[PDB]
């Protein structure tokens, strides 16, 4: 279930990255021209910077998750082979 | 001419016979365990010819107490079970012994449990809808009369409750014969079902065959065949419509895998026997309607660890006409029956069979739920207010739709205190047509949870303040 | 003349002592009509895969050798028939008069007996014919999860060949072979029924190895279908062969290899499974004119799990074939049917497998759809969006609607050309997205009824001429005047 | 002296020999299938000595029809392929049989396909650049003479045209020759490549060696070695520079894995053969510069699951010196060759090898192109009008640079009637330095398409 979970996380992170990127570009448009995606502004330009940061973080997260997923993929192949060959060796 | 036990390792026994007396494959042999506490007669099924007059057999009973060198007798035929109308109303084990009345059926005609499937020229595709009164099944996963229905799902998602619900909904008024195969499941459940059928007066029309999970692997491999032999007799000889319920057909494959390495077979992927698909195919191709002779079969299929890519359920999928897939994720939300509407399927969910209205409403429901699943991650991280207004409308509709696919089922009263309900197909189609159009968006989503039709919806909404 | 003796037997395998002159892959006759194939030969015995009724094998049975490798009957009498992998009818319609016999393992056409794939094989599916065209002699993989519509795509392709069949012209006709491996019998029966309703059994043969068949039959069925098709291919005919599914054949071969104790590799497959599929699929070829110019187009089907295309068998077959149509359940549930992922699906033959008119109309489809996918996140707004990007978004939505298609409804290439013309020349811009499909169909019917010479021009010349183009535009504008939208708005200009 | 077949298990054949006649490891043995339909001569490669005068071999052809006990002849040598000038313009299989003209080459000198890399003393201690004359390659991703280049490219991005270009350029600029190794070659694509090279008239300069997909794993494993043996003959005996194409190197690794499985070896991580690195090293270390002549290899690499940490691509990339990614995006703009200037890379694009000015110009070009790539999404959605004046100037300059990386290729003459250009490296560096400085901003964009150096740009500018 580790690989299934990692794939689900990768899908979620991809959707988030797409949304944040669209928000960043729309905030760029609205700069030339309530909500909480403005970063530390409460604590358009600020939303643009916050969405840039968020989409970059989503990209970093996708890369890390993909690395972990590929490690799990390789480990699963190796383990499955180990079980198959262990059984075959037992019978041989 | 009798054989002698040579090797014993768990449920696998090697038997040596005199030259020229080696039993045929699948023949039943008899050996005696004379130890007092466990004294019994073992039935061994010949699995392989090892050469040099040795045969490898699978025991149907526990081999504790069995001794090397004991005599082994070849019955000359395979395992055979009583057939005929007499079996209706009684409980049997994999070998054909009556449990509720020992000795009953010993004089019936006996059929070998090993049989070839019907000839291909006798097969006719079945496309008649079998209405159940369950909203989700009728709308999205319509069952087929004389077709092959399965309920897939991980451990404890509601396969058995759904099987009992379909026994209540289909078998109660069925004009034909019912066969139930308990395959490697809980003995408590078997007793519960026996008592429930007696209570509903459905037992007199039902033959029950049980090989439960405490039985050795041989019994779990052959009990499905025994029940199927009874059903095949009813289909082929008596010429009546048959209802076949199997719970759980995965246990047949699992029992095969438990002994595969002891039979000397190199393991396949994921630890399964190399002959997974072939043995499954023999068994499943026997489970079928033929031209003019109907078997409506419903099988519960366990999905190990909720992994629908596991080889056992993946191989099973190709054998069904309709598949209700139960999801742990849906279960954990409290949605019952925990059907995954996006993953379930039916070969008759097509405009030609169900009609344009049914098909269009079903496709719209599926589209909305798919879009909602696409949006869930965004809603979780960024919140719902960041969605478009149209997507917010879709999310509200989807939450109401997914709740309205849940239903209070009769067989679930014991788990909720609430009596079940039945929704006619026409009401289901009209209600979900209205839901997809947004006609109930003014009601709280909680009004749609565990109810029947639109009258129940109006009542529940009133009880929560709103009005339909 | 030599006789072997069964020394042991289990799980569809039997070992035979003797038979010193048996060949590798020779057919062996066991008592009672039972057949086996000699696979493992060693100094002790022959490991034989039994091809059915394995339960009759007993230690000590005498075994005869036929002196022949596996072979099947071949000829025109197989059209319209259902046969098992040995070429024996299973439909109950009587004997099949064979023209000759073909050994299953006859070598593929060599690298110098071929010619470049250049003729279209029209599937009738706009998504495929426009985005991943298939030529004659090509191998196009149909790959995807269960219930993504793979069989439907292949059945529609077979159905689309009926008009070619009715021409009577062998250089236009396509004879079809459908190989069913590991399916339940009623499913094969429903495929046959769908073909019968479309008048396709006139030119289609089915090779059936249902799930109840011995692993040997599931292993052999693709090669039987291939041999039947090769007989036609080498006689100047054009053949389309569908394998449904090659994953089932690989599973059966793995079962055999494990039962014969051959060393396993990744996913327990033997070291020659890639070879199984590659030697199967390289027999689909376009022959040089010196050899009659016949061809066999391959449509292997692969079922992925959880859309895992990096799994072993999918990786093998993807590498082997000349292009892949990927089908996806998410797209299916979204209503994109056929559920082809246009972004990742590819045809390495490409425009060489399209007529000129299709090349012209479909040229911008890939870029338009990629742009539309890029802008899909911005639909929520469609505002503060550059007018060019908003237009790209609207056009892409209409094109996606244009590539949808109902089941069992293949389109002639001329009708596809006109539909793609509607989409890509801007004629759907004024039409509501929800009406696009209807518009298309209605328009096509109109053209079929009143201006059928546009279709005739495209079909005869393979080009949409300028005069035909302006006639079509005029017809479209008049039809728009006549069309009634779903929202009641006007689709005029 | 002859052996006899004892066991047949798919492509694995066990052969018994008399006590003093056991063949050496990797020796080629011959056996006859006499059955009429499948009659042929099997070649077996000795893989193991099992004891008792029994050897285990891999059959280079399918063993259907083989009978136990048939005679097996030891050739006394490993697989040997014809070598010499006679191999140019012909197609061979891994065993050295000519496919376009059976019987051709039997009389040539034959070389064993198993050879050592050059000794340590004979290897060059300084890496050198291979100047192709193509601007994008020479400037951004310079090729190493005797090095290895990965080629990444999907369908229809000019990969075949780039290969034809490299064949042309090695043949003319360097007086060299080319060997194409189709490892796991699709037969349709092998025929297409043969016909296309004949039409482009570069076939006479190339030797094609195909180990086709429908062959057992042994030939797919050995075809790379056969092709490399022809290349080694050209380098070492003819004193030529050789370009060795290998499509696809992953299929070599996978054929090795399959053979390892058939021979019963326990798989290593991710199911690859335990000797993965050793096999790759034995192949790649023979592709080197030695005695003043080099074999330079361009190798198509498939990356399983797009996972560059997968053992096969990781082992391959341990030997690669540069990467050329052909991009659909660049192709769709009419820019040829369709090299992705940002994705592609080279291990010798550093000052210590190419010099400070080359490195400076290349880094500036890369910085400009990366800025443009970043600005592209804003351009596409919001629109160009929303960019600052500096952003617009950067975009215009980057469009001119990116278009000037195209070039009229020698292979392109067959499509477009104009002949190709070879641009000296100094001229390329000067030109792109100027373009970075903006000295050609006033020129129209369409004037930077498919030309050579500054003289071509001037002539085209005046023409527009
Ligand atoms: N173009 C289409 N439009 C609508 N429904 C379709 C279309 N193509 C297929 N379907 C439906 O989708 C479902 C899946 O079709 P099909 O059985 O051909 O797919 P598959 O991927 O081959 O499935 P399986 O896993 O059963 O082999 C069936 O209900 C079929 O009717
Ligand atoms: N329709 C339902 N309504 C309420 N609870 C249910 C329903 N179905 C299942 N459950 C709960 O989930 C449990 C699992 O059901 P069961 O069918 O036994 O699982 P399995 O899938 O293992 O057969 C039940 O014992 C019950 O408590
Ligand atoms: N430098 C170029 N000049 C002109 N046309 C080219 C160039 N490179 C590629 N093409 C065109 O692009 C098409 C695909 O290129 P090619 O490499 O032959 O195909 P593939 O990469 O699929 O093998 C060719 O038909 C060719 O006409
Ligand atoms: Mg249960
Ligand atoms: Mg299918």
């Amino acid at each position: 279930a580790t690989l299934r979970e990692l794939r689900g996380r990768i899908r979620s992170a991809g959707s988030i990255k797409k949304i944040t990127k669209a928000q960043e570009l729309i905030a760029t448009s609205r700069i030339a021209k309530d909500r909480g995606l403005c970063g530390a502004y409460n604590a358009s330009a600020s939303r643009r910077r916050a969405m840039k940061s968020a989409t970059d973080n989503a990209d970093d997260l996708i890369k890390a998750l993909t690395l972990a997923a590929n490690r799990e993929r390789q480990a699963q192949i190796t383990q499955e082979i180990s079980e198959i060959v262990g059984g075959a060796n037992a019978l041989a | 001419t009798a054989g002698r036990v040579v090797r014993i390792t768990g449920p696998v026994v090697d038997v040596e016979f005199p030259r020229g007396s080696v039993p045929e494959l699948f023949n039943a042999l008899h050996a005696e365990i004379t130890f007092g506490a466990l004294a019994k007669t073992l039935t061994l099924e010949v699995a392989q010819h090892l050469g040099d007059s040795l045969v490898r057999c699978i025991s149907m009973q526990p081999t504790d107490g069995l001794v090397r060198g004991v005599e082994v007798t070849d019955t000359g035929a395979s395992i055979s079970v009583p057939v005929g109308d007499g079996v209706k109303g009684h409980v049997f084990n994999a070998l054909g012994d009556c449990l509720d009345d020992p000795g009953y059926g010993k004089d019936f005609e006996h059929w070998s449990i090993h049989r070839k499937p019907p000839a291909f020229s006798d097969l006719e595709p079945r496309t008649e809808m079998l209405e159940t009164g369950l909203k989700v099944v009728d709308l999205l996963t319509p069952y087929v009369r004389g077709g092959k229905i399965a309920l897939f799902g991980g451990a404890g998602v509601g396969k058995t409750v759904l099987i009992q619900e379909m026994i209540n909904r289909i078998a109660r008024n069925f004009g034909g014969t019912s066969v139930f195969a308990g395959v490697g499941e809980r003995t408590r459940e078997g007793n519960d079902l026996w008592v429930e059928l007696a209570d509903a007066n459905v037992l007199k029309d039902t033959a029950l065959v049980f090989g439960q999970m405490d039985e050795p692997p041989g019994t779990r491999m052959r009990v499905a065949l025994s029940a199927l032999t009874m059903a095949e007799f009813f289909r082929d000889e008596q010429g009546q419509d048959v209802l076949l319920f199997i719970d759980n057909i995965f246990r047949f494959t699992q029992a095969g895998s438990e002994v595969s390495t002891l039979l000397g077979r190199m393991p396949s992927a994921v630890g399964y026997q190399p002959t997974l698909a072939d043995e499954m195919g023999e068994l499943q191709e026997r489970i079928t309607s033929t031209r003019g002779r109907s078997i409506t079969s419903m099988q519960a299929v366990y999905v190990p660890a909720d992994d629908y890519t596991d080889p056992a359920p993946a191989t099973t999928f190709a054998h069904l006409d309709a598949t209700t897939e139960l999801s742990r994720a849906v279960f954990s939300k409290g949605i019952f029956p925990a059907v995954d509407p996006l993953a379930s399927s039916s070969t008759i969910l097509d405009p030609a069979i169900v009609g344009d209205e049914h098909y269009r409403v079903a496709q719209e429901v599926i589209r909305i739920l798919q879009r909602y699943k696409d949006l869930q991650d965004i809603i979780a991280i960024l919140g719902i207010d960041e969605l478009s207004e149209e997507d917010k409308q879709l999310v509200n509709r989807a939450r109401r739709i997914e709740r309205f696919l849940s239903q209070n089922m009769m067989a679930a009263e014991q788990f909720t205190g609430q009596p079940g309900s039945t929704v006619p197909l026409k009401e289901t189609i009209e209600a979900f047509d209205k839901l997809t159009k947004g006609e109930f968006d003014h009601l709280p989503e909680q009004a749609f949870f565990l109810i029947g039709g639109l009258d129940d919806l109006a009542k529940k909404a009133e009880s929560l303040g709103a009005k339909l | 003349e030599e006789i072997g003796t069964v020394i042991d037997a289990g799980d569809g395998i039997a070992h035979v002592e003797g038979l010193p002159s048996v060949m590798t892959q020779e057919l062996l006759e066991f008592p009672g009509g039972v057949l086996g194939v000699a696979l493992n030969l060693d100094e002790h015995s022959v490991g034989a895969v039994i091809l059915g009724e394995f339960e009759k094998i007993e230690e000590g049975q005498q075994v005869k050798r036929t002196g022949e490798v596996l072979s099947v009957p071949v000829g025109d009498a197989f059209l319209g028939r259902v046969v098992n992998p040995l070429g024996q009818p299973i439909d109950g319609q009587g004997d099949i008069a064979a023209e000759t016999r073909r050994a299953l393992e006859l070598q593929a056409p060599s690298v110098v007996q071929r010619q470049s794939v250049s003729e279209p094989l029209q599937t009738g599916i706009k998504a495929i014919d426009a985005m991943t065209p298939i030529g004659r002699g090509q191998r196009q993989l149909i790959i995807g999860d269960r219930k993504t519509g793979k069989t439907a795509v292949c059945v529609d392709t077979i159905l689309n060949q009926r008009e070619a069949w009715l021409t009577g012209d062998p250089k236009q006709q396509v004879r079809c072979v459908y190989v069913a491996i590991g399916q339940k019998g009623t499913t094969i029966a429903s495929v046959k029924r769908a073909l019968e309703e479309g008048g396709a059994m006139e030119y289609t043969t089915i090779v059936a190895a249902p799930a109840s068949d011995a692993a040997g039959f599931k292993w052999l069925a693709p090669y039987t279908g291939s041999a039947i098709g090769q007989h036609w291919m080498y006689n100047g005919k054009h053949v389309l062969i569908v394998f449904d599914d090659l994953s089932k054949q690989a599973d059966a071969y793995r079962a055999i290899s494990l039962l014969l104790r051959r060393p396993p590799g990744r996913e327990a497959f033997p070291g020659d499974v890639f070879y199984l599929h590659s030697r199967l699929l390289e027999r689909c070829a376009k022959l040089s004119d010196e050899l009659g110019g016949g061809s066999m187009t391959g449509l292997p089907i692969i079922e992925t799990k959880a859309n895992d295309i990096s799994a072993f068998i999918p990786t093998n077959v993807i590498s082997i074939t000349d292009g892949q149509c990927f089908l996806e359940s998410d797209l299916f549930n979204q209503g994109v049917r056929p559920a082809i992922n246009v972004g990742v699906s590819v045809s390495r033959v490409g425009g060489a497998a399209q007529i000129k008119a299709m090349k012209e109309v479909a040229g911008s489809l890939r870029l338009d759809l990629s742009q539309y996918r890029e802008l899909e996140a911005f639909a929520a707004f469609a505002s503060d969006l550059d007018a060019a990007s908003k237009a790209q978004l609207d056009r892409g939505a209409r094109l996606v609607e244009l590539l949808k298609q109902p089941q069992y409804s293949p389109l002639a290439v001329e009708e596809q050309v006109v539909a793609i013309f509607l989409g890509t020349q801007g004629h759907l811009d004024s039409v509501p997205v929800e009406d696009v499909q209807r518009f298309e169909s209605e328009l096509l019917e109109h053209v079929k009824a009143s201006h059928s010479d546009i279709f005739d021009g495209i079909r005869e010349t393979k080009k949409l001429s300028e005069e035909a183009e302006e006639k079509l535009v005029s017809v479209i504008n008049e039809f728009k005047k006549g069309f009634q939208a779903s929202d009641g708005s006007s689709v005029v200009v």
